[PDB]
RNA sequence: UAGCUAGUAGGUGGGGUAACGGCUCACCUAGGCGACGAUCCCUAGCUGGUCUGAGAGGAUGACCAGCCACACUGGAACUGA
RNA sequence: CCCGCAGAAGAAGCACCGGCUAACUCCGUGCCAGCAGCCGCGGUAAUACGGAGGGUGCAAGCGUUAAUCGGAAUUACUGGGCGUAAAGCGCACGCAGGCGGUUUGUUAAGUCAGAUGUGAAAUCCCCGGGCUCAACCUGGGAACUGCAUCUGAUACUGGCAA
């Protein structure tokens, strides 16, 4: 079962690659490349550049996030 | 008695040598068709005496040189 | 009585101006266990009432089919549509050896040993009737007898 | 097909290609591997899904599914690499052993312990 | 031009019996004599006659069960093509002996059923179903 | 080798008893048959095409005892001779030895009289047998030797032999703790709980 | 040369000897010419155990073929009676 | 991979081998092989068999047994049946 | 190999349970973690993930993976297609090759019949025998679908003649 080492920390969006992918600058960390969450899929939400959002990071690779939380 | 094959020629003449072109039918396996299967023999001669597309009988011997181990025996008109 | 039996139900949508809507069709076997072979395919709104109209249809349509011992008469082949049905008679012991869809309608003619394989399409509707097209045409010494000979 | 061609021109069987390069009638094959990454796969699905790139022993570099939950696996390590693709990623034709070699099994898993090389609870 | 007047003939019979014809024509010969006399010998036609000199022709009755034909159907197994040859121990049975088959021995034109009490082979002919 | 499990299980999986327990009473109260066991097995069944083959294989199997790979070679030797398979299946099965000493009475159960067997209790034309698995011939006379005759264990099967129905291709005896093996069973002689075409059609697939 | 001898094709611990003609060159499980009997020591109380067509070996002495120490002592045992 | 072959193809004589032989030499003639796939390249020890398959077929040649080839790499001869 | 002693004593695991496919609920996680042979499951009530209970299959083995054949009539001789789905050369004349109306005679090549020799043994197959039975071992027979030579048959095809 799933165990809670995954971080969350925040970030600006730099810029809109294709394919729901964006580079974020997080506060601490490098820039990340980011893929969008299911749930804003799900609800029909679309997102733009020089937003702050919270982006789930994983110890096994650190240059992938995931968007987790909304515009 | 001898064993013996009958062919025919088709081919050029040289000193004492003939070669003999011997057709023959075998059933193909796979498909079953009945196919015509060429058995070429160099051949030992009376004196070159054979002309050519006539049809010889033949028989083995001993070699006489480099694949030539048949020898001619009787010819059905010979020439044309 | 009979013996009735069931192949398969599958779901059929119309599909129209207010949206979906699902139909069902069954198919159906029905035998006398010494030929008398019919089927019967039918269709309705909810599933119990589906095949209680597919048996319905079942008790017409009906054919006389030849047998003996527990098998055929004779190598048979049958086709209809993509479908084709070949099958042999492999008399006594052996038990049935036979395609899905085809054992239904194998077995309720009467038959309890013998060998038959789909070839082309397996699909049930064009299995059912390739079979009783070649169950029909099926000869006898009886058959032979009274159109020549001894 | 006519009979006389068929004669002339036989028919002729499929190549029939196999899925693995790893090939050689092994069904294991050793490597030192790089770089372990953890890649999303197809849009139909989601998730991070950690994928391996394998450095075999023959010099061909392959990539390679990771299973069962993380793992210790980092840099220049050995571990043993049997097939089966996994679809929903890209080109991913091979799997890693766990608990073998320098890989770690699953600790904490109590199910299926044939896959994911777990010796049985003992109490 | 054709190439075989003997699955000529058998198409004659399929394309008749079919039809629901009764007189079929064609050009005699002998092969074409003695396999419609091994259809009469077993049943299935009527009657075979000739008539003719320059160009004899061959003129075959067909047979009727009711309003169904006797003959179920009839195929060209050896053909000009590829020829087959099945020897005492290989003569096939026609639909479990219901059918015959037509062969050619070395003595004469036969069944399948008569070739095996015969107790020789050659070239099979056709099926009659 | 063996089960080794719970019997009444394998009754209430089949729902008809493979009278495996059955020796003092053949009660209903423990049995609960046709009721399944564990959790879900109250609901109504709906059985596939490919699942009542596969349940008369292993109703057939759990009556004498065997295991798949012993069952499978009972098969391919009844497939190579003449005449009906599943008969001569059921001939083969019913060859055994550890079967013909639940037939003679001589064990309560048919676990018991392989344990009798491989105890080696019992002895065919004098020679002794260890293999429950041997294949008994015609003309075969069978008994209890000296050191297990006698005892508890045979004493209280031989009262509650008598209750059975009795074989028809055997003599009983036992008036001296032997039996005669006379001539092979056929499909009349055998109950008729099988469906013999069925359990050799899962096969052919 | 040609010699009539014991060749081993039984089981581990359970010798079943072909005897049998051949040359002395090859293997003994090797080439030969012919069978001409067989010979279980192991045996059992069966009548049959040792065979030998003496017609056979009676021509390969004759042809002067020489007999292994173990097949001279089981036809001198067999004779035309034991 | 469509043209390939000078001892190449044939004859006579000499020499050589246990013995037939362009086997090897001298001389003479101009042929030989080739789409029923020559020549060249890649790949491969072969078979009785094994495995699969309803059969036809397909794949394969461990073990057992028959035969050939090789014995650090490359070449040669002696002794001897 | 046989006898004796002691005492249930020393000896059961492994996969799977959404459909295909025999066998179900609850809890945890919440499109994450992860499962997945194939179609696919999981974004707050997961019979598909993780854990537990129950169940099913098989057994001193079980499962996965790799390798081969089968299913596959999916290279189709037996046993497939080519109007529109992959598939008839743009069209024509033609040599090599395939195939050939109808009558008689002849030959006996192909073909068909019989016999002899040969088709190693082991294997395979059948009926038997011996190791506690079986595996395994082994007696005899059949098999070894083949090929060569000889003697016959002449319907059909081929050669040859009119």
């Amino acid at each position: 079962a799933k165990e809670k080492d995954t971080i969350r920390t925040e970030g600006v969006v730099t810029e809109a690659l294709p394919n729901a992918t964006f580079r974020v600058k997080l506060d601490s960390g490098p820039e990340i490349l980011a893929y969008i969450s299911g749930k804003m899929r799900m609800h029909y939400i679309r997102i733009l550049p020089g937003d702050r959002v919270v982006v789930e990071i994983t110890p096994y690779d650190p240059t992938r996030g995931r968007i987790v939380y909304r515009k | 008695k001898i064993r013996t094959l009958q062919g025919r020629v088709v081919s050029d003449k040289m000193e004492k040598s003939i070669v003999v072109a011997i057709e023959r039918f075998v059933k193909h396996p796979i498909y079953g068709k009945f196919i015509k299967r060429t058995t070429k023999l160099h051949v030992h001669d009376e004196n070159n005496e054979c002309g050519i597309g006539d049809v010889v009988e033949i028989r083995e011997c001993r070699p006489l040189s480099k694949t030539k181990s048949w020898t001619l025996v009787r010819v059905v008109e010979k020439a044309v | 009585e009979l013996q009735e039996k069931l192949i398969a139900v599958n779901r059929v949508s119309k599909t129209v101006k207010g949206g979906r809507i699902f139909s069902f069709t069954a198919l159906t076997v029905v035998g006398d266990g010494n030929g008398r072979v019919g089927f019967g395919y039918g269709k309705a709104r909810e599933v119990p009432a589906a095949i209680q109209k597919a048996m319905e249809k079942a008790r017409r349509n009906m054919i006389n089919v030849a047998l003996n011992n527990g098998t055929l008469q004779h190598p048979v082949k049958g086709v209809h549509t993509g479908s084709r049905v070949f099958m042999q008679p492999a008399s006594e012991g052996t038990g049935i050896i036979a395609g899905g869809a085809m054992r239904a309608v194998l077995e309720v003619a009467g038959v309890h040993n013998v060998l038959a394989k789909a070839y082309g399409s397996t699909n049930p509707i064009n299995v059912v009737r390739a079979t009783i097209d070649g169950l029909e045409n099926m000869n006898s010494p009886e058959m032979v007898a009274a159109k020549r000979g001894k | 097909a006519t009979v006389n061609q068929l004669v002339r021109k036989p028919r002729a069987r499929k190549v029939a290609k196999s899925n693995v390069p790893a090939l050689e009638a092994c069904p294991q094959k050793r490597g030192v591997c790089t770089r372990v990454y953890t890649t999303t796969p197809k849009k139909p699905n989601s998730a991070l899904r950690k994928v391996c790139r394998v450095r075999l022993t023959n010099g061909f570099e392959v990539t390679s599914y990771i299973g069962g939950e993380g793992h210790n696996l980092q840099e220049h390590s050995v571990i043993l690499i049997r097939g089966g693709r996994v679809k929903d990623l890209p080109g991913v034709r091979y799997h890693t052993v766990r608990g073998a070699l320098d890989c770690s099994g699953v600790k904490d898993r109590k199910q299926a312990r044939s896959k994911y090389g777990v010796k049985r609870p003992k109490a | 031009s054709m190439q075989d007047p003997i699955a000529d003939m058998l198409t004659r019979i399929r394309n008749g019996q079919a039809a629901n014809k009764a007189a079929v024509t064609m050009p005699s010969s002998k092969l074409k004599v003695a396999i419609a006399n091994v259809l009469k010998e077993e049943g299935f036609i009527e009657d075979f006659k000739v008539e003719g000199d320059t160009k004899p022709e061959l003129e075959l009755t067909l047979k009727y069960f009711q309003g169904k034909a006797v003959v179920e159907s009839i195929q060209r197994v050896s053909r000009p093509g590829l020829r087959i040859y099945k020897r005492k121990d290989e003569l096939p049975k026609v639909m479990a002996g219901l059918g015959i088959a037509v062969v050619s021995t070395s003595k004469g034109v036969m069944t399948d059923r008569a070739a095996r009490q015969a107790g020789l082979g050659g070239e099979i002919i056709c099926y009659v179903a | 080798a063996r089960y080794l499990g719970p019997k009444l299980k394998l009754s209430r999986r089949e729902g008809t008893d493979l009278f495996l327990k059955s020796g003092v009473r053949a009660i209903d109260t423990k049995c609960k048959i046709e009721q399944a066991p564990g959790q879900h097995g109250a609901r109504k069944p709906r059985l596939s095409d490919y699942g009542v083959q596969l349940r008369e294989k292993q109703k057939v199997r759990r009556i004498y005892g065997v295991l798949e790979r012993q069952f499978r070679n009972y098969y391919k030797e009844a497939a190579r001779l003449k005449g009906n398979t599943g008969e001569n299946l059921l001939a083969l099965l019913e060859g055994r030895l550890d079967n013909v000493v639940y037939r003679m009475g001589f064990g309560a159960t048919r676990a018991e009289a392989r344990q009798l067997v491989s105890h080696k209790a019992i002895m065919v034309n004098g020679r002794v047998v260890n293999i429950a698995s041997y294949q008994v011939s015609p003309n075969d006379v069978v008994s209890i030797r000296e050191k297990a005759k006698k005892q508890s264990r045979v004493k209280a099967a031989l009262e509650l032999a008598e209750q059975r129905e009795k074989p028809t291709w055997l003599e009983v005896d036992a008036g001296k703790m032997e039996g005669t093996f006379k001539r092979k069973p056929e499909r009349s002689d055998l109950s008729a709980d099988i469906n013999e075409h069925l359990i050799v059609e899962l096969y052919s697939k | 040369m040609v010699t009539i001898r014991l060749a081993r094709h039984g089981a581990k611990k359970r010798p079943f000897y072909q005897v049998v003609v051949a040359d002395s060159r090859n293997a003994r499980n090797g080439r030969f010419i012919e069978r001409v009997g067989f010979f279980n020591p192991i045996a059992s109380e069966k009548e049959e155990g040792t065979r030998l067509d003496l017609d056979r070996i009676a021509h390969w002495v004759g042809q002067g073929a020489t007999i292994s120490d173990r097949v001279a002592a089981l036809i001198k045992e067999v004779n035309k009676a034991a």
